[PDB]
C-alpha cells in the first residue's frame, strides 16, 4: 500500500511543475487554437536528457539540471528535417552523450550532434537509401551496437553503428508476415541486443534473430486479434508487455514465451504504456482519454484517473533514473511530476 | 500453526512417522468434512443452476467453523503435503474423496505446480526455447560521472521465505527455503511418459485444470510440435488420432472452464486445426449434451456465462457499442459454445441485434468462428416448422438468418464459411427453402446484382453499351457490382471448390420447373415462378462477371 | 449427420423432363 | 415503386424510392394525379397519412429550374415545422441537384437570409418559411416573387384564422403572379374557414415493492425498449436518475421542462440510441414508435380513455407487443375493472412463473 | 444462328447518349473524360457497320 500512497501523493496540490515550453506560453498568451501534435518524446538512457518533436516541425530538448525546469537549459531549433518534412522518431544513441538519430518519412535519416554550450544543432551526417523507401521508425541497440530503421511495409534495415554505419543487412517485411497486407505498427528491443519484437496489424508478433547482423525469423505467435500498439519490456528482464487495441494488455513470461497476467478491468483501446524503472507499476493509457495505474506483480488496480478531454492523444514515461514521469497536461503542455524528497521508491 | 505444519510436514517424508497415523487423528473428523462437502455442494448447484440477483440499485430508494474448516487441520495437512514434493499421500487421499477438491482451490494450484515443474523439461527439448532463452537479461545502471559515461550492474539479495512461489519485491527476490523439494520426482524423457502420468495427475485435477492457463498452453505447445515433427512420415494419422483422443479427454473439458482468458483458448485452437472437422463437430456437441451437465463445475461455470451473456444482450445499443462490443468479444473468444446460443436466437428473432452483432465479429479469434459456424448449422437443422402456421407464407426467421448470414459474408472475411456452402449445395437437391433463401439472400447483399424489375428505356438502353455509360447506368440503378468485386471473388471462390456451380445451375433450373407442377392458388403460383426465375437470372449474372478467361470454361 | 448423407453428384440433376407432346382424353 | 404508376421523372422516383415509400395512401392516390396538372387543391385528412409528400411530389413534378427564381413558396406556422418541410423537401431532392431549397422563420438575423438569398450557390427555387420572416423579406424587397408558380399553405385553418397570419399570408399572396397553382392542406376545415395481437396484463401490489419490481421485471423479460408511464414528472425523473444507476441506460421526457430537450431526448430515442425511455402522459398520444415491445404502467391513469392511449404507443399498426401494469390503490382497480367493461378485454392477473415470450414476438 | 447469336449492343447504335454523357461530365478533368469516353464510341460505331 506504499506505492498507491506514493501515487497519491504524485498526484496532490503541489509536487507537481508545468514544463514551460513554446507551447505553454503560447497558450499562457492566448488564454490569460487548433493543437498541434505530440509526435514523439524519447529519453536519454542516463535520464539527463529529454527530447520531443510537435507537429509543427521543431523538435525541442532539455538538459535536465533540475526538478521543476527551473535551471533546466533548452535547444529550441526550427523545422529540422527540410522545410516541408516534419520529423517522426527518434533515438538517442546510447553510445555517445550527445548524437542523436531522427527520421522524418522520406528515405533520409539524419544524424545530429547537439551541442548545449551554444543553442545550434549541427546536422552531422546525413543516410540515404533507396528511393522509392520511405522509413519511419529508428531504433538503437541499448548496448549501442546496431541501429534499425523500419518502413511502413516492405523494408527493414540494419545497419552496425560502430564501423561508421556501415549497411549490415535488410529484409523484406512480406517475408516476416507471409499474410495479406500487414502494416508494422511497433517496434522494439530486447535488453541487450539479441532479438527484435515486431508487432503487425493483422495481430501477428514476431521474433527476429538479429546476433551477428544477419537478420532471421524465429518465430511467430498469433497474440491479438487486432493490432498491436505497444511493446514494452520488464527492466530485470523476466517478462515483455504488450498491449493491443482489442482492449487487451497481457505480460508474457520471457523464459517460455507464454501468457501469465491479464489486465481485465480494461474495456476500451490501449494508445501506449509504460513501466517504471523498477518494473514495478504500469501505466496504461486507454482511448477514453483516461490513464490507469496497476501493480506489475499482482495485476489488480492500484490508481485510476481521468483526463477530462484535455489533450485528447495523452503521452506517459516514467524516467529511466528516478521514480518521476512526464505526462501530458491540458492542451498538448506536458506536466511534470515529482514528490521533491524521494528519488525512488525504495527511500520512501 | 504455520512453522508447525511445515516441520511435521518434513519429518513425514523422511519416514520419521507414517502419513495415516497422521491423517486419522487430527481435529476435523471424516463426517464433519463430508457433511461440509454436502452443504458445499448443494449450495453451490442451487447457486449455479438457479442464480442469484446481485442488487445493483435494488431497495436503495423509496418514493466461523467454515474458516476453521478452511485454515486448519486435514485440508492445510494436505496442501502443505503438496508444496512440500510428496504427491503420493495425497495422490492416495484424493482417490477416494475426490469432492475434496471443492473445499478450497489451493490444491489445483499446488498440484498443477509439480506438474509443471515435471514438464518443463519435456517442454523445452520440443518447440526448441533454448537458443531463445539467452535474452533475459536486466539493463545496466548508467550513469554520467565527470562527463563519461560509466555503466554497473543492479545489485540485489537473495531472501527465504515459507511461500512457495518466488518473487521479486522491487530490490530483492524470494525464494521457497526448503530448496530440496523437488528430489523425489523426475520429469519426463518422452511424451509416452507425458501420457502415462496425464493419467494419474490429470485424472485427479479433472475439470479444475483451467485454473492454471500456463499448463493448457504447455500442453498445447507440445502437441502441435510433436505433429509437425513427422509431416513426411506415413504414421501421421497414427499421432492425429492419438492427439485427439488425448484433447478430448483432458484439456478441452479444461478449456471450457476459463475466465475472459482468449489467448488460451487460442492456443488450444491453434492445435485443434489439425483434426478433420468432424472430429471437432463431435467434440463440440458432446461438451454441449452431455457434459454441460452430468458434471458440477463445469455446469456452474455454463451457466454463470450464459446468464452474463444475456445480461450483456440487453444492454446493446447504437450509443454503448464501443465497450460493450469489446466485453461481448472477450466474453465469446473465451467461452463460446455456451454463450453464442442465446445471442443467435436474440439475432433469429430481433431486428438491430442482427447488425450489432455483424458489427461485433471484428474481433474474435478463429475458435469463435468455428463454433458460431456450428451453432448456425445446429439452429438451421433444429426440428421446426419452416412455413409460416397461416398458409404458405415463410416464417419470420429465415429472413433475419438469412440476412445474418450475408452480413457475415459480407463485413468478416476470415470466416470460412464453407460447410454452409454445402450445406447449400446438398439440402437444394429436395428443395428446402431455406437453401434458396440463404442464396437469395447472398447474391443480393454480398454480390450487389440488383434486378431488372424497373427500368425507364433510358436506364434499359443505357444498361448495355460502352463501359462507362454502363457503369453510369448501374450506379443509377443503385447496383453496386463493380465495388464488390474483390468479396465477389472470394465468395465464388468458396463455390468454385467441390466443384458446385454447375449443379447449383442446374439444380436451381430443373428446381423452378417443379415448382411449376405443383397445386396451390394461381395468386402465388406466378409470383413463385417468377421468383426463382429472376433468381437464376441474377445467379448467372454474377457468375459471369466474377469468372471470366479460362476459368469460365473450364467450371461452367 | 443426415443432411450430411444425402447424394451430390452430377448424375443425379438429370431428373429428364416429359416430352412437350401433351395426349388427349384454373 | 407505386409511385412509378404516377409517371414521374426518374430520378425524383429513385428519390422517393431511397425514402422507404412503397404504397402511396388514400389521400395521395386521390390528389397527386390532379395537382400535377396544376390545379388549386384544398386537402383535410386525418394527420399522419402523409400529407406533405402529395405537395412535395407535386411541386417535385410541376417544377423546371430557373436560375435566381423562386417559384415554389410554402408558409407554415412554426420553425420546427418549417425545418421539417425543408428537411422533406431535401430528402425528396436528392436526385435533384439544381434544384435548391431553403426555409424561413424567426431568430435568425435578416442580413443572413438576404445574403443567402443573393449568393447564386444558396439561390433557392423552393422557399418554406412562416408567413411574418418571408413578409419581412417580400416587403423589404430582399426576395422577389415576380415568377412564383407555386404557393402551398399548410395547416391553412391556423393561417387564416390568426389575423396577423392570414394578413401576412395575403401580402404574399399579392406579391406573386396570378395565374399560379395555389394548395392548402390541414387536418382540420371547418365549415366557417380558382375551381378547387396486443397482450394485456397487470400486477397489483403496494407501492414500495414496485422499485425492485420493475429491477426484477426488466431483469428477465426480453425486449427491445421499455417505456415506463408515470402520473408525475418528479417521480419520473427520480425513477430515471436510479435505472440509470442502475446500468440500465434510460432517458426521460414530461413537461416542465424546455422543450429544446425535449425535442433532442425524444429524437434520441427514436434512433435506436438508448433501449429505456420514461414520459408521463405528455405522449400519451400522437407517438409513432415502432421498436416498442415491452410497456411497463408504473402509475395507471384516471380514465380508461387514457390508458388505452397510453397502450396504444405498443402494437404499432397491428403488430404484436406486451404490457403489464401496476394496481397500489382502489381507483386503480376501478379504471381496471371499467377498461374491460368499455373495451371487451380480460386484463388477466399476471402470473408469477412468466409468460412465455414468443406470445409477444 | 443468326438471330441468337447476336445481342443489341451489336444491333443498335445510338450516338446520343454517349454525347449526352460527355457534354454533362465536362482530378485531372476527370481523368480527362474517363479517357476520351469515345474510344468505345468508335469501337462501337465499328461493331455496328
Amino acid at each position: 500500500s506504499v506505492t498507491s500512497k506514493y501515487l497519491q501523493s504524485t498526484f496532490s496540490k503541489g509536487n507537481t511543475s508545468h514544463i514551460e515550453d513554446k507551447r505553454f506560453i503560447h497558450v499562457s498568451s492566448r488564454s490569460h487554437i487548433t493543437p498541434n501534435e505530440i509526435l514523439s518524446l524519447k529519453f536519454h538512457v542516463s535520464g539527463s536528457s529529454m527530447a520531443y518533436s510537435r507537429m509543427d516541425g521543431s523538435l525541442t530538448v532539455w538538459f535536465i539540471k533540475d526538478a521543476s525546469f527551473d535551471k533546466s537549459v533548452e535547444v529550441y531549433i526550427p523545422d529540422c528535417c527540410g522545410s516541408d518534412k516534419l520529423a517522426t522518431d527518434l533515438s538517442w544513441n546510447p553510445t555517445s552523450l550527445n548524437q542523436i538519430a531522427v527520421v522524418s518519412n522520406s528515405s533520409e535519416i539524419s544524424l545530429l550532434l547537439i551541442n548545449e554550450k551554444s543553442l545550434t544543432a549541427s546536422k552531422l551526417r546525413t543516410l540515404s537509401l533507396g528511393s522509392k523507401t520511405k522509413v519511419n521508425t529508428c531504433l538503437y541497440d541499448p548496448l549501442g551496437n546496431w541501429l534499425l530503421a523500419a518502413t511502413k511495409s516492405e523494408k527493414i534495415y540494419l545497419f552496425d553503428v560502430k564501423k561508421d554505419h556501415s549497411s549490415v543487412c535488410s529484409l523484406n517485411i512480406s517475408d516476416i508476415s507471409q499474410e495479406d497486407n500487414d502494416v508494422v505498427y511497433s517496434l522494439a528491443w530486447s535488453n541487450g541486443g539479441s532479438h527484435i519484437f515486431i508487432g503487425f496489424k493483422s495481430g501477428y508478433l514476431a521474433i527476429l534473430k538479429a546476433k551477428h547482423g544477419i537478420l532471421e525469423v524465429c518465430t511467430k505467435i498469433k497474440a491479438h486479434t487486432g493490432p498491436i500498439t505497444e511493446i514494452k519490456m520488464d527492466p530485470w528482464g523476466r517478462n515483455f508487455i504488450t498491449g493491443s487495441i482489442d482492449g487487451n494488455c497481457y505480460v508474457w513470461n520471457m523464459k517460455s514465451l507464454c501468457c501469465e497476467l491479464i489486465i481485465n478491468d480494461l474495456n476500451s483501446a490501449v494508445t501506449t504504456l509504460d513501466v517504471c524503472h523498477l518494473g514495478k507499476i504500469l501505466g496504461i493509457c486507454t482511448e477514453d482519454e483516461m490513464v490507469y495505474f496497476y501493480d506489475l506483480n499482482s495485476g489488480n488496480l492500484l490508481h485510476s484517473k481521468s483526463l477530462a478531454n484535455y489533450k485528447t492523444d495523452p503521452v506517459l514515461k516514467f524516467y529511466p533514473d528516478k521514480s518521476w514521469y512526464i505526462m501530458s497536461g491540458k492542451n498538448d503542455t506536458l506536466s511534470n511530476h515529482f514528490v521533491k524528497n524521494e528519488k525512488n521508491l525504495i527511500t520512501y | 500453526y504455520e512453522r508447525y505444519m511445515d516441520m511435521c510436514c518434513i519429518l513425514l517424508k523422511n519416514g520419521f512417522v507414517n502419513f495415516y497415523s497422521i491423517w486419522d487423528n487430527v481435529k476435523p473428523e471424516m463426517e464433519f468434512l463430508q457433511e461440509y462437502i454436502q452443504n458445499l455442494e448443494t449450495e453451490l448447484e442451487e447457486e449455479s443452476t438457479k442464480g442469484v440477483e446481485n442488487p445493483l440499485a435494488m431497495a436503495a430508494a423509496l418514493s466461523k467453523t467454515q474458516q476453521d474448516i478452511l485454515l486448519f487441520g486435514k485440508i492445510k495437512l494436505l496442501e502443505r503435503l503438496l508444496i512440500h514434493g510428496c504427491v503420493i499421500p495425497v495422490i492416495h487421499v484424493l482417490k477416494q474423496y475426490p469432492k475434496v477438491l471443492y473445499v478450497s482451490e489451493s490444491l489445483s494450484r499446488y498440484l498443477g505446480r509439480v506438474f509443471e515443474y515435471l514438464l518443463n523439461p519435456l517442454y523445452t527439448s520440443m518447440t526448441s526455447s533454448g537458443e531463445s532463452k539467452d535474452m533475459a537479461t536486466a539493463l545496466m545502471i548508467t550513469r554520467i560521472d565527470n562527463g563519461i559515461l560509466a555503466h554497473k550492474p543492479r545489485l540485489i539479495h537473495k531472501y527465504k521465505t515459507h511461500e512457495p512461489f518466488e518473487s521479486l519485491e522491487l530490490n530483492s527476490s524470494y525464494v521457497f527455503y526448503y530448496s530440496e523439494w523437488n528430489s523425489n520426482l523426475t520429469p519426463f524423457a518422452s511424451v509416452n511418459d507425458l501420457f502415462e502420468n496425464s493419467h494419474i495427475y490429470l485424472s485427479i485435477i479433472g475439470p479444475y485444470l483451467g485454473r492454471i492457463p500456463t499448463l493448457l498452453s504447455k500442453i498445447s505447445r507440445i502437441g502441435v510440435a510433436d505433429i509437425q515433427k513427422n509431416h513426411g512420415s506415413e504414421s501421421l494419422h497414427v499421432t492425429i488420432d492419438k492427439w485427439i483422443d488425448y484433447v478430448r479427454k483432458f484439456i478441452f473439458p479444461a478449456t471450457s472452464l476459463l475466465q475472459n482468458n482468449p489467448i488460451a483458448t487460442s492456443e488450444v485452437y491453434e492445435l485443434m486445426k489439425f483434426f478433420p472437422f468432424e472430429k471437432r463437430y463431435f467434440i463440440y456437441n458432446e461438451m454441449m449434451t452431455k457434459l454441460s451437465q452430468d458434471i458440477l463445475p463445469l455446469k456452474v461455470s455454463f451457466n454463470k456465462a450464459e446468464r452474463e451473456a444475456k445480461s450483456i444482450l440487453k444492454a446493446l445499443s447504437i450509443d454503448t457499442i464501443a465497450k460493450e462490443s469489446r466485453r461481448f468479444a472477450k466474453l465469446i473468444s473465451t467461452n463460446p459454445l455456451a454463450s453464442l446460443v442465446p445471442a443467435v436466437k436474440q439475432i433469429e428473432n430481433y431486428d438491430k441485434v442482427s447488425e450489432l452483432v455483424v458489427y461485433t465479429t471484428k474481433y474474435f479469434n478463429d475458435f469463435a468462428y468455428d463454433v458460431l459456424q456450428f451453432v448456425l448449422l445446429l439452429r438451421l437443422t433444429y426440428n421446426r416448422p419452416a412455413v409460416q402456421f397461416d398458409g404458405v407464407n415463410q416464417a419470420m426467421w429465415v429472413q433475419r438468418l438469412s440476412i445474418f448470414i450475408a452480413g457475415l459474408a459480407k463485413n468478416c472475411p476470415n470466416m470460412d464459411i464453407s460447410n454452409i456452402i454445402t450445406y447449400i449445395l446438398k439440402t437444394l437437391h429436395n428443395g428446402n427453402i431455406i437453401a434458396v433463401s440463404i442464396l437469395k439472400e447472398l447474391i443480393i447483399t454480398v454480390g450487389g446484382i440488383r434486378d431488372l424489375n424497373e427500368v425507364n428505356m433510358k436506364q434499359l438502353l443505357m444498361l448495355n453499351s460502352g463501359s462507362p455509360l454502363k457503369q453510369y447506368a448501374r450506379h443509377l440503378i443503385y447496383d453496386f457490382r463493380d465495388d464488390n468485386s474483390v468479396i465477389s471473388s472470394r465468395l465464388t471462390s468458396f463455390f468454385t471448390d467441390q466443384s458446385a456451380i454447375s449443379e447449383i445451375i442446374l439444380l436451381l433450373y430443373t428446381l423452378n420447373l417443379k415448382a411449376n407442377t405443383q397445386n396451390s392458388h394461381y395468386k402465388i403460383l406466378s409470383t413463385r415462378c417468377d421468383e426463382m426465375n429472376t433468381l437464376l437470372w441474377s445467379f448467372i449474372e454474377l457468375i459471369k462477371h466474377c469468372l471470366k478467361g479460362k476459368a469460365f470454361e473450364e467450371n461452367v | 449427420n443426415n443432411v450430411w448423407k444425402i447424394p451430390t453428384g452430377l448424375d443425379k440433376i438429370e431428373q429428364e423432363v416429359k416430352k412437350p407432346e401433351g395426349v388427349y382424353e384454373i | 415503386t407505386g409511385f412509378k404508376d404516377f409517371l414521374l421523372k426518374p430520378e425524383l422516383s429513385r428519390a422517393i424510392i431511397d425514402c422507404g415509400f412503397e404504397h402511396p395512401s388514400e389521400v395521395q392516390q386521390h390528389t397527386i394525379p390532379q395537382s400535377i396538372h396544376g390545379t388549386d387543391v384544398l386537402c383535410q385528412a386525418k394527420s399522419g397519412l402523409g400529407k406533405t409528400a402529395v405537395f412535395v411530389l407535386s411541386t417535385l413534378q410541376q417544377l423546371d429550374p430557373v436560375p435566381g427564381e423562386v417559384a415554389v413558396v410554402v408558409i407554415c406556422n412554426a420553425r420546427e415545422l418549417a425545418y421539417q418541410i425543408r428537411n422533406e423537401y431535401l430528402r425528396f431532392s436528392k436526385y435533384m441537384p439544381d434544384v435548391k431549397t431553403a426555409v424561413f422563420y424567426g431568430g435568425t438575423p435578416i442580413s443572413k437570409d438576404a445574403e443567402l438569398l443573393k449568393n447564386k450557390d444558396t439561390a433557392p427555387h423552393i422557399v418554406v418559411a412562416t408567413p411574418g420572416r418571408l413578409k419581412a423579406l417580400v416587403r423589404e424587397k430582399y426576395i422577389d416573387l415576380s415568377h412564383v408558380k407555386n404557393f402551398v399553405i399548410d395547416e391553412c385553418d391556423k393561417v387564416l384564422e390568426e389575423l396577423d397570419m392570414r394578413r401576412d399570408v395575403q401580402e404574399i399572396f399579392r406579391a406573386t403572379p396570378r395565374d399560379k397553382q395555389v394548395m392548402m392542406f390541414s387536418a382540420t376545415l371547418s365549415q366557417e374557414i380558382q375551381n378547387p395481437g396486443l397482450q394485456q396484463y397487470y400486477i397489483k401490489l403496494e407501492e414500495r415493492e414496485k422499485n425492485r419490481k420493475l429491477a426484477q421485471l426488466l431483469d428477465d423479460l426480453e425486449f427491445n425498449q421499455v417505456i415506463i408511464f408515470v402520473k408525475s414528472t418528479t417521480r419520473a425523473n427520480e425513477l430515471t436518475k436510479l435505472l440509470n444507476a442502475s446500468n440500465f441506460p434510460a432517458i426521460t421526457v414530461h413537461g416542465h421542462m424546455k422543450q429544446e430537450e425535449r425535442i433532442a431526448r425524444y429524437k434520441a430515442f427514436k434512433d435506436f440510441e438508448k433501449r429505456i425511455c420514461v414520459s408521463t402522459d405528455v405522449f400519451g398520444r400522437g407517438i409513432d414508435i415502432e421498436r416498442i415491445n415491452l410497456a411497463i404502467n408504473y402509475d395507471l391513469t384516471n380514465e380508461a380513455d387514457q390508458y388505452l392511449h397510453r397502450v396504444g404507443r405498443a402494437g404499432r399498426f397491428g403488430t404484436k407487443g406486451l404490457a403489464i401494469s401496476f394496481v397500489s390503490s382502489k381507483e386503480d382497480e376501478e379504471v381496471l375493472a371499467k377498461i374491460q367493461e368499455r373495451f371487451d378485454v380480460k386484463i388477466a392477473e399476471f402470473p408469477e412463473e412468466g409468460i412465455d415470450p414468443s406470445t409477444y414476438l | 444462328t443468326t438471330f441468337w447469336r447476336l445481342s443489341l449492343y451489336d444491333i443498335h447504335f445510338d450516338k446520343s447518349l454517349y454525347d449526352e454523357r460527355k457534354n454533362a461530365l465536362s482530378k485531372h478533368l476527370i481523368q480527362n473524360q474517363i479517357k476520351d469516353i469515345l474510344v468505345t464510341g468508335i469501337s462501337h460505331q465499328r461493331a455496328f457497320k
